[PDB]
C-alpha cells in the first residue's frame, strides 16, 4: 500500500512527516519575543505583481493582545483559525477574560492532536489527517509576552525567537547570536527586517514584506505599508554605513 | 538529451547541426552497444572514441535507444545484466574525453528515468529538449520549400494552407502537399490551383485520425 | 498465505491462523494450574519474578467473580483483564434481573459468547489468553477453562501455559493419590508441588506462590487467598519432596 | 518487518507477540527519561525535561492529575493528552460518585481497560506513551509503571527513558536504602538526584531540565522547579 | 492485476460489462433445468428436483412457491438464495401493495418490485446479489397472462417460453421446437414434460419432477364459500400423485 | 489468492469459503445418526472420551433448544456452541410473538437464512458447523432438518454425517427397502433407541461403550438426553436379542 | 570470548550487558565489540574501560539505527 | 559508509572553490542562492556552476551575475527535485 | 503512486490528486477578466462550433449568484453546478440572515469552505475546477475578483486567467495591463478583454461571451453582433 504499508517499521508515524517537508515549503515567518513587545513578520511571495498583497492575509488576530501567523497549506489553517477563534471566544465567554497564550496555544493545540472519524472519549471533527504550522504570540498578565509554535505532530514549546518556513534552519542559526535579552521594542524592529531580508528570495519591499506588532497598550497592531517603507529606510541606512 | 518521433524529433534535429558545424555525421545504433555477449559493452565504447579521437572531425551521433537506456533490476523485463557494466564504463569515457568541443555525443530516448544516475552525472549533460507542439509559424517555413517547386495559384498564398493545421510537426507537411499534387493529375494539370487545393485538403485532414480530443466532457 | 492478514477467514486448514497463534500466544505465558475436589476447587499461579523491586501482594494474578468464583488466565496480562472486567459487568449483570447469583455453567456461556463472537468478527481482535475461573455455585463445585480458539468444557483439573505438559501428568496422579480426590487443604499442598515441578524450565528466574481456594467447608462458599501457615506449610512441604 | 505477519495491531505473528507494540515503546527509549522512587509515607519523581534547541525553553514532563496522585509522561506527545484527560475525569467522576479519590490500583485497571479498547479493535492507533504514576491513598503509597502494551506493574521504583538501565542499576544496590528512610523527604529526593546522574550522558547538567514532584502523607503532590529544586542540585 | 470480481458494488467493471453477472450467470447455468409455456389460456411452468441422497425426502424441497393465488413462481439455483429473497420479496408486496390498495398484487407491480431487490443489492456494496434466477407467471385483470424471467442482473422480460438453468440454452430451442404460439395450455402441458424429461432419464415420476400449472380458479383451493365476488386461486400445484398421471398420459 | 479469502462468487461457481465449510465439520472425526421412528425420534452421537482431566457429563455433542426439540453439531466447537445460542433465541422469540412452537423446518430455515445474512457481513464470518435439527411433529410426526453451513436443509428418512456417512446411507438404504417404511418398529421409545444404535454399529462397523456416545430421546412433549448410567443399559439390552 | 582476547581490566559483566543485545548472531556480535572500542576514542582513552562498553553495547549496533526522539 | 546530501555548509565550501576557475562577479554571495537549494547530491553541485554560464552566455556577460545562478538553481530544481 | 489517496501529504508537500485536478483545467476553456476603476469585466468562452446545438435552450457559463456578484468558473461543469447550487443557497441565507448582500469576501471563504470541508471529509472527492467570484462590495464601488484553485486556496488578482493556454494569457494580463492605472472607461476595459480571447478563440463571436457587472447591482450581457464589434475594432490595429 506505499508509503503506509511498505516501510520497515522504525516506530514512526509517516503520515505526518510527509507534512514536514509541506511545512518547510510555507511562507517564511520570523519573530521574537521580548519584554517591551513582541515584533512579528512573514512573506507575501507574489509570483505576479497582479497579486494583491492587502487583500490576502497570512496572519490572523484571535486576541486583541494576542496574534498569530502561519506557514503552509491555507486550507488545513482556516480550520485551525476557526477552531483558534473558537476557544478565544470561549474564555471569554464562560470567565470573561482574555485567555493566556499559553493557555490558549493548549487548546487550539487540543485539536492539532487528534485525528480519525472514530474514537472513544473525545469528540472527533476533521475526518482526515491534517496539519499547519501556526506561530502563536501575545501578551498576558501572567507569563508576560510569550511566542509558542503550534505544531499539529507533537507538543508546543516555548521560542523567545521563532522562525519557520524555507529558511526557517538558517535564520535560528542566526538567533543564537544577534539574539539577546537586552534587545529593546525600536531594536527588535530593526533586527528582524536585517534577518528577514537575506532569508527571503524576493527584494525587500512594502508590498511583499509584511510586519506586525504585538504589545499591552496597542494589543496587535499591524505595521502599515508607509511605516514599514520608513523602516526599511533605516535598514539601508545602517548597512550603508558598514 | 531529445524528445520526439523519428523523422522530425529525434532526426531533424541532429542532422542540421552537423551541416552548420562542419563535421562528419557518425551514427551509432544503440542497440549495437550491447552485442549479448560480456565484454562488447565497454569494447564498442571507447572504440567510438578512438575514431573522433585523433582530428576529432566529426560528431558522434546516437538515436532510437530502446534498450541500453533500460537496465531495470535484472537480466528481465527489458534490461540486461551487461547494460549495468556497460553505461559504468560509458561514464568514465565521457569524463576521461577532454576536449573543446570538436566532438559531441547526442542520445535521443524515450524516457529516462530508467538510465543509471551515474551516467547521467549532472554538469556533463546540461541540455535536456522536450518535444514541443509548433505554432503556425512553423508551417510557413515548411510550405516555402516546397512551393518554390510546384507552382500554386494567386488566390491561394502561405496564409490559406495554414488555416488548417492539427497536430502535425514539419513530417506531414510534406505529406500533405504529396496529396495536394497527386489530386492535380486526376485534373491533368502539372499545377496546383485554388478548386485543387480545397479538395485535397479535405481529403487529408478528414478520416486520418480516429480519436477525438473534444470539449463536449462539459 | 495471507489467511493472517484477514480475520474471522476459513483456512485451508479448518481453522484461522489467527485463531491458531492465539493458542500457541498462551503458552509463552506463565503456568496457572487448577484443582476440583468435591467440596470445592483450587487455584494456583505461577509469577515470574521481574527484578527485587517486586512488591508481593501487589501484581497477583488473582481475579474475582462475585463472591463464589475466582478466577485466573495464561496469557498477556493487559488482554486478560478486560476480559474478566467485562465478566465482572456479566456476573452483575445477571444479578439485576434474577436479584441472584451467576452459577458457574452459566458464566461460561455469558463469556463463552462474548469471545466466540470476537473470533466471528473482523473489527475486533481476537483474544490471545486462556482463562481458567471456577468455584461453588448452588449447584456444587464447577470448574471451566475457556480457550482462546472459544472451545470450553468441565475440567476436573486445568492445566496452561509453558509447563502445562509437566502440569498435566500431574493432574493425572490426581487418581492414583485417591480415588475420591484429595481434600480442600490437601489439594493446596498438591497444587503447590506441581508449580515447583513446571517451574524446571523456569528456574533462571525467581517466583512467588500465590494459591486461592473456594469452597463449602471452611470459606462457606467465599473466595479468599491462601495465608498464614496454610501457605508455609504448602511451601516446605513441596521442598522436602523435590529432594 | 516489513508486512507479512505483525503488520496490523490485530494480525498475529507465528510465535504471538504482536510486534507493533514493540514499535511503539521505541519511542519512548529515545524520550524524555524519568527516575522515581517512593517509600511507605512518601513517593518521588524526577523527569528530565527536553527541548528542541537552546532558544527552545525546557517542558514539564510531570502533569498533575489528582491532589494526592502524579503521573510523568514519556512517549507520543498525541497519545499523552487523552489519556490525561481521562484519568482527570475518572478523579472527578470518583470524587462526585464515590466521593473518594482515585485509587492508584483503581486507576490503573482504568487505565489498561482504556488502552486495551483501541487495541482489539481494528484501525486507530494504539497508546505508545509510558506512564509512571504515583499517589496516596488510604492504602499508602504506590507507583505504577504503565507499557504501551498497557501492562501494569507495581515497584518501589523505576525508570524509562534514555539509558534507563544507569537508574535501574542504582535502584537495585540501594533497594534496601531508600524503602527504610521514613519522615525524612529530603534524603528520598537527594536518592532520586543521584539515581538520574548515573544515567544521563551528561548533555544538560543544568537546573531547569530537572522537574522533581514528591507526594507523600502530609505534604501533597507538588511541582518544583527553578531555586525549589535547585537546593538538591 | 485481473478484476476483483465487482457487482459494481464500489467498482466499475474495466470491461464494459460485469464479469461477475456471467460467473453469477454460471450459478444460474448451475442450477436445474427449468422451463415455462406461456399460452392464451393459461400457463404452464415445469422445473427437476435434485435427488442429493436417496433417503431425503421429495415433499421437503419445493422449486415452485406461493407469492399470490393467481401468479405463481419457479426458480433455479442456490437453495438459500431463494429463501432470503422472497421472504423479502413478500414483505414489498404486502406494505407497497396490500397495505394500500388492499388487493392482490397484479403482475406487472410485483415482478417490478422483485427485481428491486436484485437492484438494491447491486447498488449497496458488501452485499452480494443472490445468484438464483425466477420465472415468474401469473394472471391478472390487466395485463393478463404473463411470464417473466428474472435475471441477477436486475432486467426482466416477457417470454412465450423460456428455460433456465443448465438447460437454459439447450431448452430453449427445445421448447421452440416442439411447441408455437398458436397451441393453447393443454398441449403445452405435454411438450414441457417432454422437454423436461430430456434433462434427466434417471426418474421422470413426481417424486424428482415439480410441476405447476396456471389457469382457471379452482374453488376446492378458495378455502370458503358465500361471495361471487371474490375470486379463487388461479394457481394449482399439482400433487405428486397427479403427476404420474399426466405421465401416463403424455 | 485473493479470490479464495471473498466470500462472493468464485470463477467456476465453487465457493472456495463454503468448501472449507464442510471441510471443518470433519476435523472432529464424529460420527452421529439421526433416524426416524413412528411416533418418537431418536439421535445418538458419537462420543469423543478425552483423559481424566475433563469432564464427561459437560462434554455434549447434542444441545436441548426446548422440549421435544433437539440438535446434534458435528464441527468446529466455537460455532456450535453460537450457532445454539442462536436457535434457543429465535425458538422462544417465535413462541411469544406467533405463540406457537419453533418446528424443525422452521428452525432450520431461520439458521438457514441467518447464515446468508452473514455472508453479507464483511466483519462477520458465517457459521462452519452443521445443524440438525430432529423433533416430533404435531402433524408431520418424526422429522429431520440437518442444516448444511451453507444453509442446506431437506428432510431425510435416514442420515447421518461424517467419512462412512456414504456406507451408513447404502446400509440403511437397503433396509429401507424390504420393510417398505421408513419408521422404526416397536412403537414404544425405549426400544427404538436399540435399533437405532443397531443399525448404528451395523453401519459403522465398531462397537461402542457407554462412554463413546451420547444418546438423545425426543419425545412427545418431552426431551431429554441418556445419561451415563442410561446408556449403559440401552447396550446390556441391545447385547440380547 | 571476545573481551578475555582484548585488553581490558576484568571489571566488566558480560551476563548483565547482554541483556540490551536482541537477536544478534555469532557474527554480529563481533561487530559490537569492536563499537565498543571506538566510544575509547571518541571519550579520549588510550584503553577501553567499563563505562565505554555500557554505552556501545546498549545501543543497537549492525542491525537498525533509531534517531527518532520525536513524533514521527 | 553511505553517501548522504551535504548541507548549506557543504555547498558554500564547494561554490567558492569553484568560483576561483571560473569567471565570476566579485559582488556575488552565495549564501543566499545556494540556501534556496535544498539538499543536492555533489554531482548537481557542479552542474550550477556549469549551468551557471550557460545564461552568462545568452545574457551576454564576461562574468556570472547574481541573475545567471539563479537560473541555472531553477533549472536543476524543476528537473530533478531532489 | 500517492493518486489513490488524499489525506497522504506526500514527501514533495503536494498531494498528485490536486496535481491531476489541475490537469483538467489545462485542457478546460478559457476563463478571462479584468476589473477596472468603475466597473468589472468577466469574459468566458463557450464553444458553438458543435452542430444541432441550440443557443436559446444552453445554458450560460455565467452563473447569477447576487444582484451585484456574478461567478465565471472553468472546468469540468458537472462539478461546478453543485458548486453553484452550494453559493446560491448561501447567497440566499446572506440575506435571509444577515439581510445584507451578498459579500464577494464572504462568498469567496464560503466556496473555498466548500472546496475545504468536502476535501476534509473522508470518502469524499474534492471539486478540481477553478471559479472566479467577482463584484463589488456592498455599499462600496471598490472591484473585488478572487478565485479558488484544487488546492482549496484563495487569492486576489486584478487580472487572472484559467483554462487552456492560461501561460499565455498571462503574459496578456501583466504587460499590457497596468495595476497603478486600471482603464477608466469600460470600452477600453472591455476591448483589451476581447484581445486576451482572441488568441484562444482565433476570429471568432459566438464563442466568446463576456458579461459586464456595473455598480448599483447592473448586470449587462454583450450580444453577438457587440461581441463582434469589438473584434473588428482589434483586426483594424493588426491590419494596419
Amino acid at each position: 500500500d506505499r508509503g503506509v504499508s511498505t516501510f520497515s517499521p522504525e516506530g514512526r508515524l509517516f503520515q505526518v512527516e510527509y507534512s514536514l517537508e509541506a511545512i518547510k515549503l510555507g511562507s517564511t515567518a520570523i519573530g521574537i519575543a521580548t519584554k517591551e513587545g513582541v515584533v512579528l513578520g512573514v512573506e507575501k511571495r507574489a509570483t505576479s505583481p497582479l497579486l494583491e498583497s492587502d487583500s490576502i492575509e497570512k496572519i490572523v488576530e484571535i486576541d486583541r493582545h494576542i496574534g498569530c501567523a502561519m506557514s503552509g497549506l491555507t486550507a488545513d489553517a482556516r480550520s485551525m483559525i476557526e477552531h483558534a477563534r473558537t476557544a478565544a471566544v470561549t474564555h471569554n465567554l464562560y470567565y470573561d477574560e482574555d485567555i493566556n497564550v499559553e493557555s490558549l496555544t493548549q487548546s487550539v493545540c487540543d485539536l492539532a492532536l487528534r485525528f480519525g472519524e472514530g474514537a472513544s472519549g473525545e469528540e472527533r471533527l476533521m475526518s482526515r489527517p491534517f496539519g499547519v504550522a501556526l506561530l502563536i504570540a501575545g501578551h498576558d498578565a501572567d507569563d508576560g509576552y510569550q511566542l509558542f509554535h503550534a505544531e499539529p505532530s507533537g507538543t508546543f514549546y516555548r521560542y523567545n525567537a521563532k522562525a519557520i518556513g524555507s529558511g526557517s534552519e538558517g535564520a535560528q542559526a542566526e538567533l543564537l547570536n544577534e539574539w539577546h535579552s537586552s534587545l529593546t521594542l525600536k531594536e527588535a524592529e530593526l533586527l528582524v527586517l536585517k534577518i528577514l531580508k537575506q532569508v527571503m528570495e524576493e527584494k525587500l519591499d512594502e508590498n511583499n514584506a509584511q510586519l506586525s506588532c504585538i504589545t499591552k497598550q496597542d494589543g496587535f497592531k499591524i505595521y502599515d505599508n508607509e511605516k514599514t517603507a520608513e523602516l526599511i529606510k533605516e535598514l539601508k541606512e545602517k548597512e550603508a554605513a558598514e | 538529451i531529445l524528445y520526439g518521433a523519428p523523422g522530425t524529433g529525434k532526426t531533424l534535429l541532429a542532422k542540421a547541426v552537423a551541416n552548420q558545424t562542419s563535421a562528419t555525421f557518425l551514427r551509432i545504433v544503440g542497440s549495437e552497444l550491447i552485442q549479448k555477449y560480456l565484454g562488447d559493452g565497454p569494447r564498442l565504447c571507447r572504440q567510438i572514441f578512438k575514431v573522433a579521437g585523433e582530428n576529432a572531425p566529426s560528431i558522434v551521433f546516437i538515436d532510437e535507444i530502446d534498450a541500453i537506456g533500460t537496465k531495470r533490476y535484472d537480466s528481465n523485463s527489458g534490461g540486461e545484466r551487461e547494460i549495468q557494466r556497460t553505461m559504468l564504463e560509458l561514464l568514465n569515457q565521457l569524463d576521461g574525453f577532454d576536449d573543446r568541443g570538436d566532438v559531441k555525443v547526442i542520445m535521443a530516448t524515450n524516457k529516462i528515468e530508467t538510465l543509471d544516475p551515474a551516467l547521467i552525472r549532472p554538469g556533463r549533460i546540461d541540455r535536456k529538449i522536450l518535444f514541443e507542439n509548433p505554432d503556425l509559424s512553423t508551417k510557413k517555413k515548411i510550405l516555402g520549400i516546397h512551393t518554390s517547386k510546384m507552382n500554386l495559384s494567386e488566390d491561394v498564398n502561405l496564409e490559406t494552407l495554414v488555416t488548417t493545421k492539427d497536430d502535425l510537426s514539419g513530417a506531414d507537411i510534406q505529406a500533405m502537399c504529396t496529396e495536394a499534387g497527386l489530386l492535380a493529375l486526376r485534373e491533368r494539370r502539372m499545377q496546383v490551383t485554388a478548386e485543387d487545393f480545397k479538395q485535397a485538403k479535405e481529403r487529408v485532414m478528414k478520416n486520418k485520425v480516429e480519436e477525438n480530443l473534444e470539449g463536449l466532457y462539459l | 498465505t495471507g489467511y493472517d492478514l484477514s480475520n474471522s477467514v476459513f483456512s485451508p486448514d479448518g481453522r484461522n491462523f489467527q485463531v491458531e497463534y492465539a493458542v500457541k500466544a498462551v503458552e509463552n505465558g506463565t503456568t496457572s494450574i487448577g484443582i476440583k475436589c468435591n467440596d470445592g476447587v483450587v487455584f494456583a499461579v505461577e509469577k515470574l519474578i521481574t527484578s527485587k523491586l517486586l512488591v508481593p501482594q501487589k501484581n497477583v494474578k488473582i481475579q474475582v467473580v462475585d463472591r463464589h468464583i475466582g478466577c485466573v488466565y495464561s496469557g498477556l496480562i493487559p488482554d486478560g483483564r478486560h476480559l474478566v472486567n467485562r465478566g465482572r459487568e456479566e456476573a452483575a449483570s445477571f444479578k439485576k434481573l434474577y436479584k441472584t447469583p451467576i452459577p458457574i455453567p452459566a458464566f461460561a456461556d455469558r463469556l463463552g459468547q462474548y469471545v466466540q463472537a470476537h473470533t466471528l468478527y473482523n473489527s475486533v481482535r481476537p483474544f490471545g489468553v486462556s482463562t481458567i475461573f471456577g468455584g461453588v455455585d448452588k449447584n456444587g463445585a464447577h470448574l471451566y477453562m475457556l480457550e482462546p480458539s472459544g472451545s470450553y468444557w468441565g475440567y476436573k483439573g486445568a492445566a496452561t501455559g509453558k509447563g502445562r505438559q509437566s502440569a498435566k501428568a500431574e493432574l493425572e496422579k490426581l487418581v492414583d493419590h485417591h480415588p475420591e480426590g484429595l481434600s480442600a487443604r490437601e489439594a493446596v499442598k498438591q497444587a503447590a508441588k506441581i508449580i515447583y515441578l513446571a517451574h524446571e524450565d523456569n528456574k533462571e528466574k525467581d517466583f512467588e506462590l500465590e494459591i486461592s481456594w473456594c469452597s463449602l467447608s471452611e470459606t462457606n462458599g467465599l473466595h479468599k487467598f491462601v495465608k498464614g501457615d496454610l501457605l508455609q506449610e504448602a511451601i516446605d512441604f513441596a521442598q522436602k519432596e523435590i529432594n | 518487518f516489513r508486512n507479512n505477519y505483525d503488520g496490523d495491531t490485530v494480525t498475529f505473528s507465528p510465535t504471538g507477540r504482536l510486534f507493533q507494540v514493540e514499535y511503539a515503546l521505541e519511542a519512548i527509549k529515545q524520550g524524555s527519561v524519568t527516575v522515581g522512587l517512593r517509600s511507605n509515607t512518601h513517593a518521588v519523581l524526577v523527569a528530565l525535561k527536553r527541548n528542541a534547541d537552546e532558544l527552545s525553553s525546557y517542558q514539564k514532563k510531570i502533569i498533575k492529575c489528582d491532589e494526592h496522585m502524579g503521573l510523568s509522561l514519556a512517549g507520543l506527545a498525541p497519545d499523552a493528552r487523552v489519556l490525561s484527560n481521562y484519568l482527570r475525569q475518572q478523579c472527578n467522576y470518583s470524587s462526585l460518585v464515590f466521593n473518594r479519590k482515585l485509587a492508584v490500583e483503581r486507576a490503573g485497571h482504568l487505565l489498561c481497560d482504556k488502552a486495551q479498547k483501541n487495541t482489539q479493535s481494528y484501525g486507530g492507533r494504539p497508546y505508545g506513551v509510558g506512564l509512571l504514576i504515583i499517589g496516596y491513598d488510604k492504602s499508602g503509597a504506590h507507583l505504577l509503571e504503565f507499557q504501551p502494551s498497557g501492562n501494569v506493574t507495581e515497584l518501589y521504583g523505576t525508570a524509562i527513558g534514555a539509558r534507563s538501565q544507569g537508574a535501574k542499576t542504582y535502584l537495585e544496590r540501594t533497594l534496601d536504602t531508600f524503602i527504610k528512610i521514613d519522615g525524612n523527604p529530603d534524603e528520598l529526593i537527594k536518592a532520586g538526584v543521584e539515581a538520574i546522574s548515573q544515567s544521563l550522558r551528561d548533555e544538560s547538567l543544568t537546573v531547569d531540565n530537572l522537574s522533581i514532584a514528591i507526594v507523600g502523607k502530609d505534604t501533597p503532590f507538588t511541582i518544583y522547579d527553578g531555586e525549589a529544586v535547585a537546593k538538591y542540585i | 492485476m485481473t478484476d476483483r470480481y465487482s457487482f459494481s458494488l464500489t467498482t466499475f467493471s474495466p470491461s464494459g460489462k460485469l464479469g461477475q453477472i456471467d460467473y453469477a450467470l454460471t450459478a444460474v447455468k448451475q442450477g436445474v433445468t427449468s422451463l415455462g409455456i406461456k399460452a392464451t389460456n393459461g400457463v404452464v411452468i415445469a422445473t427437476e428436483k435434485k435427488s442429493s441422497s436417496p433417503l431425503a425426502m421429495s415433499e421437503t424441497l419445493s422449486k415452485v412457491s406461493l407469492l399470490t393465488p393467481d401468479i405463481g413462481a419457479v426458480y433455479s439455483g442456490m437453495g438459500p438464495d431463494y429463501r432470503v429473497l422472497v421472504d423479502k420479496s413478500r414483505k414489498v408486496a404486502h406494505t407497497s401493495y396490500k397495505r394500500i390498495y388492499g388487493e392482490y398484487p397484479p403482475t406487472k407491480l410485483l415482478v417490478s418490485e422483485v427485481a428491486k431487490i436484485m437492484q438494491e443489492a447491486t447498488q449497496s456494496g458488501g452485499v452480494r446479489p443472490f445468484g438464483v434466477s425466477l420465472l415468474i407467471a401469473g394472471h391478472d385483470e390487466f395485463n393478463g397472462f404473463s411470464l417473466y424471467q428474472v435475471d441477477p442482473s436486475g432486467s426482466y422480460f416477457p417470454w412465450k417460453a423460456t428455460a433456465i438453468g443448465k438447460g437454459s440454452v439447450a431448452a430453449k430451442t427445445f421448447l421452440e421446437k416442439r411447441w408455437n404460439d398458436e397451441l393453447e395450455l393443454e398441449d403445452a402441458i405435454h411438450i414441457a414434460l417432454l422437454t423436461l424429461k430430456e434433462s434427466v432419464e434417471g426418474e421422470f415420476n413426481g417424486d424428482t419432477i415439480e410441476l405447476a400449472i396456471i389457469g382457471d380458479e379452482n374453488p376446492d383451493l378458495l378455502g370458503y364459500t358465500g361471495i361471487p365476488t371474490d375470486k379463487g386461486p388461479r394457481f394449482r400445484k399439482l400433487t405428486s400423485q397427479e403427476i404420474n398421471d399426466r405421465l401416463e398420459a403424455l | 489468492g485473493y479470490d479464495r479469502h471473498i466470500t462472493i462468487f468464485s470463477p467456476e461457481g465453487r465457493l472456495y469459503q463454503v468448501e472449507y465449510a464442510f471441510k471443518a465439520t470433519n476435523q472432529t472425526n464424529i460420527n452421529s445418526l439421526a433416524v426416524r421412528g413412528k411416533d418418537c425420534t431418536v439421535v445418538i452421537s458419537q462420543k469423543k472420551v478425552p483423559d481424566k482431566l475433563l469432564d464427561p457429563t459437560t462434554v455434549s455433542y447434542i444441545f436441548c433448544i426446548s422440549r421435544t426439540i433437539g440438535m446434534v453439531v458435528n464441527g468446529p466447537i466455537p460455532d456450535a456452541r453460537n450457532a445454539a445460542l442462536r436457535a434457543k433465541a429465535e425458538a422462544a422469540e417465535f413462541r411469544y410473538k406467533y405463540g406457537y412452537d419453533m418446528p424443525c423446518d422452521v428452525l432450520a430455515k431461520r439458521m438457514a437464512n441467518l447464515s446468508q445474512i452473514y455472508t453479507q457481513r464483511a466483519y462477520m464470518r458465517p457459521l462452519g458447523v452443521i445443524l440438525t435439527f430432529v423433533s416430533v411433529d404435531e402433524e408431520l410426526g418424526p422429522s429431520i432438518y440437518k442444516t448444511d453451513p451453507a444453509g442446506y436443509y431437506v428432510g431425510y428418512k435416514a442420515t447421518a454425517t461424517g467419512p462412512k456417512q456414504q456406507e451408513i446411507t447404502t446400509n440403511l438404504e437397503n433396509h429401507f427397502k424390504k420393510s417398505k417404511i421408513d419408521h422404526i418398529n416397536e412403537e414404544s421409545w425405549e426400544k427404538v433407541v436399540e435399533f437405532a444404535i443397531t443399525h448404528m454399529i451395523d453401519a459403522l462397523g465398531t462397537e461402542f461403550s457407554k462412554n463413546d456416545l451420547e444418546v438423545g430421546v425426543a419425545t412427545k412433549d418431552k426431551f431429554f438426553t441418556l445419561s451415563a448410567e442410561n446408556i449403559e443399559e440401552r447396550l446390556v439390552a441391545i447385547a440380547e436379542q | 570470548i571476545h573481551s578475555r582476547k582484548m585488553t581490558t581490566d576484568d571489571d566488566i559483566n558480560w551476563q548483565e550487558l547482554a541483556r540490551s543485545t536482541d537477536e544478534f548472531n555469532g557474527a554480529q556480535l563481533k561487530a559490537v565489540t569492536v563499537e565498543a572500542g571506538m566510544i575509547a576514542l571518541r571519550n579520549g582513552q588510550s584503553s577501553v574501560k567499563h563505562e565505554d562498553f555500557v554505552e556501545g553495547i546498549s545501543e543497537v549496533q549492525a542491525r537498525k539505527s533509531k534517531s527518532v526522539s520525536f513524533y514521527a | 559508509v553511505e553517501f548522504s546530501l551535504p548541507d548549506l555548509e557543504g555547498r558554500a565550501n564547494i561554490f567558492r572553490i569553484h568560483s576561483k576557475s571560473m569567471s565570476v562577479e566579485r559582488g556575488i554571495r552565495w549564501e543566499l542562492i545556494s540556501r534556496l537549494c535544498p539538499n543536492s547530491t555533489g554531482a548537481e553541485l557542479r552542474s550550477v556552476c556549469t549551468e551557471a554560464g550557460m545564461f552568462a552566455i545568452r545574457a551576454r556577460r564576461k562574468v556570472a551575475t547574481e541573475k545567471d545562478f539563479l537560473k541555472a538553481v531553477d533549472k536543476v530544481i524543476s528537473g530533478y527535485k531532489k | 503512486g500517492y493518486d489513490r489517496a488524499l489525506s497522504i501529504f506526500s514527501p514533495d508537500g503536494h498531494i498528485f490528486q490536486v496535481e491531476y485536478a489541475l490537469e483538467a483545467v489545462k485542457r478546460g476553456t478559457c476563463a478571462v477578466g479584468v476589473k477596472g476603476k468603475n466597473c468589472v469585466v468577466l469574459g468566458c468562452e463557450r464553444r458553438s462550433t458543435l452542430k444541432l446545438q441550440d443557443t436559446r435552450i444552453t445554458p450560460s457559463k455565467v452563473s447569477k449568484i447576487d444582484s451585484h456578484v456574478v461567478l465565471s468558473f472553468s472546468g469540468l461543469n458537472a462539478d461546478s453546478r453543485i458548486l453553484i447550487e452550494k453559493a446560491r443557497v448561501e447567497a440566499q441565507s446572506h440575506r435571509l440572515t444577515l439581510e445584507d448582500p451578498v459579500t464577494v469576501e464572504y462568498l469567496t471563504r464560503y466556496v473555498a469552505g466548500v472546496q475545504q470541508r468536502y476535501t476534509q471529509s473522508g470518502g469524499v472527492r474534492p471539486f478540481g475546477v477553478s471559479t472566479l467570484i467577482a463584484g463589488f462590495d456592498p455599499r462600496d464601488d471598490e472591484p473585488k475578483l478572487y478565485q479558488t484553485e484544487p488546492s482549496g486556496i484563495y487569492s486576489s488578482w486584478s487580472a487572472q486567467t484559467i483554462g487552456r493556454n492560461s501561460k499565455t494569457v498571462r503574459e496578456f494580463l501583466e504587460k499590457n495591463y497596468d495595476r497603478k492605472e486600471p482603464p477608466a472607461t469600460v470600452e477600453e476595459c472591455v476591448k483589451l478583454t476581447v484581445r486576451s480571447l482572441l488568441e484562444v478563440v482565433q476570429t471568432g463571436a459566438k464563442n466568446i461571451e463576456i458579461t459586464v457587472v456595473k455598480p448599483d447591482s447592473d448586470i449587462v450581457a454583450l450580444s453577438s453582433e457587440e461581441i463582434n464589434q469589438y473584434v473588428t475594432q482589434i483586426e483594424q490595429e493588426k491590419q494596419e
